[PDB]
């Protein structure tokens, strides 16, 4: 998921080592960066960011902070 | 892989031949589905119904509320 | 060859090639065509995106290019930081493109000037 | 190619690995218009019609319920 997607001013763009990084539009100054592995897609949704790996773990994390609110590993 | 979220859910199909329906809230599982194939496109979801596309030339949707497969084509 | 693009009743679509043009949407009809070779070809791939009077496609060559929806003229050409292979995202008057060696640059949809470039792969 | 279906006014459609063009009832997944028709690559859909590129840059458009071919340019 190589293409950038923007809301509300932020941009969150996806590295291909799994680096997830959220960013002021205008600026470009990193509101947030998360080091993760192997994400292969994400999607933006209300207040909240869900990413999936190749694992099939899935996570979501605030949009705000890039904090983890929960995990889900067992699939 | 893919992920799309609708309705309190977040859809993910997989290689396995499974699609699953977590929580928005806690990501516990709300359902699991095994499907005609390989998922390997974004679940599309409309209607009520997740629409999933597989390697093996098939399409199904599956009831967004229970997972129960509405109908097979291809 | 590229992701066709649709704005105001017209079907914008392009080719590897260089192969750019704009069609009437109720009759197929020509508006313009243009190429963006060179003989050697341009290697369009990341577009196309229709946004503020321009059409924006990027290239394995590097380029980002802004055409006139009017009549297909360049309205500017930036080098970028890898190649564009994605599609341009249009946003508060910036462009948004992601090369494929990781950088993430914002280029002014006014006179394509890089605004900002970050590093996504930066360990961090 | 790509494989993942797009849904506008409760039609379905798929496009399969071979330019393979589908265009379904999104409730019933009843089969309304299938094009075997050249190598499509890609589309975009509007409000009535749906523009379909080939690998020669070929430009057609259809319309979304019926399949019929409004005008072709190339
Ligand atoms: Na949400």
């Amino acid at each position: 998921d190589t293409t950038p997607v923007v809301v509300n001013g932020v941009v969150f763009a996806l590295a291909y080592n799994g680096n997830l990084t959220a960013l002021d539009l205008r600026s470009g100054q990193i509101m947030w960066k998360r080091e993760l592995g192997s994400v292969n897609d994400f999607i933006v949704d209300g207040n909240r960011i869900y990413l999936v790996d190749q694992n099939d773990r899935v996570m979501a994390l605030t949009i705000d902070g890039g904090v983890t609110l929960w995990t889900q590993s067992d699939l | 892989g893919g992920v799309t979220v609708s309705g309190g859910h977040v859809y993910i199909g997989s290689e396995k031949a499974q699609v699953y329906a977590l929580n928005t809230s806690d990501g516990t599982v709300a359902w699991q589905t095994k499907v005609a194939g390989e998922a390997l496109s974004r679940p599309v979801v409309s209607d009520g119904l997740v629409l999933i596309h597989t390697s093996n030339g098939q399409l199904q949707a599956l009831n967004e509320a229970d997972g129960a497969v509405k109908w097979t084509v291809n | 060859n590229l992701h066709p693009a649709l704005a105001d009743n017209v079907v914008y679509a392009a080719d590897r090639a260089g192969l750019v043009k704009a069609l009437n949407a109720d009759d197929g009809k020509e508006i313009w065509s243009v190429s963006l070779a060179e003989k050697e070809p341009a290697l369009l791939s990341g577009g196309v995106t229709v946004s503020g009077g321009h059409v924006y496609i990027g290239s394995e060559k590097a380029q980002v290019y802004a055409l006139n929806t009017s009549d297909g003229t360049v309205a500017w050409q930036t080098k970028v930081a890898g190649e564009a292979l994605s599609r341009p995202v249009v946003s508060d008057g910036l462009v948004l493109i992601h090369t494929s060696n990781g950088q993430l640059q914002a280029l002014n949809e006014a006179d394509g000037a890089v605004k900002w470039t970050v590093n996504l792969d930066m360990p961090s």
